[PDB]
């Protein structure tokens, strides 16, 4: 929202497993008095990290032909031609 | 090209052309032949590239 930070908890294990599986941060040490909300100070570090990211682009370019959405009152009051429209091709001066 | 050839044939048969012979005719005949094949080439490639992947628009 604003002034808050998300932190996943549960990765920093080191006993009885290979270094390929010893990946991530634990954060359970921050669960003081079993409370999930903690006050913090955030500072920028020095280096740069590489991520195994699956998806590249974050937004949709306005391509309404991928996820068509509408509203309930449109669904209820308008014809399908105005919310679920299929593409047309020209014939002898006809669609 | 064919209209050029036809006029020179006419004029030659009427006795109005000199220094014109079958080699001039031959050269025009093979010229128009080659380029008529070229026309066919363009015709087919336009047709086939639409027919092969018939995305309904166009």
């Amino acid at each position: 929202a604003v002034g808050t930070v998300g932190l996943a908890v549960g990765y920093g294990r080191k006993a009885a497993l290979k270094e390929e599986m010893q990946v991530g941060i634990n954060a359970y040490a921050l669960y003081k008095n079993f409370n999930s909300v903690q006050s913090i100070t955030l500072a920028k570090a020095n280096g740069e990290h590489e991520f195994a990211c699956v998806q590249g682009q974050k937004t949709l370019m306005g391509r309404g032909d991928i996820i068509k959405e509408t509203t309930l009152e449109i669904f209820n009051t308008q014809d399908a031609k105005h919310w679920n429209e299929q593409p047309m091709v020209s014939l002898d001066h006809q669609e | 090209i064919t209209s050029i050839a036809l006029i020179t044939i006419y004029l030659k048969s009427k006795g109005y052309l000199e220094y014109v012979n079958t080699s001039h005719i031959h050269d025009l005949a093979k010229f128009m032949f080659g380029i008529s094949v070229f026309w066919t080439y363009l015709w087919f490639s336009q047709f086939m590239l639409i027919w092969y992947a018939n995305i309904p628009e166009e």
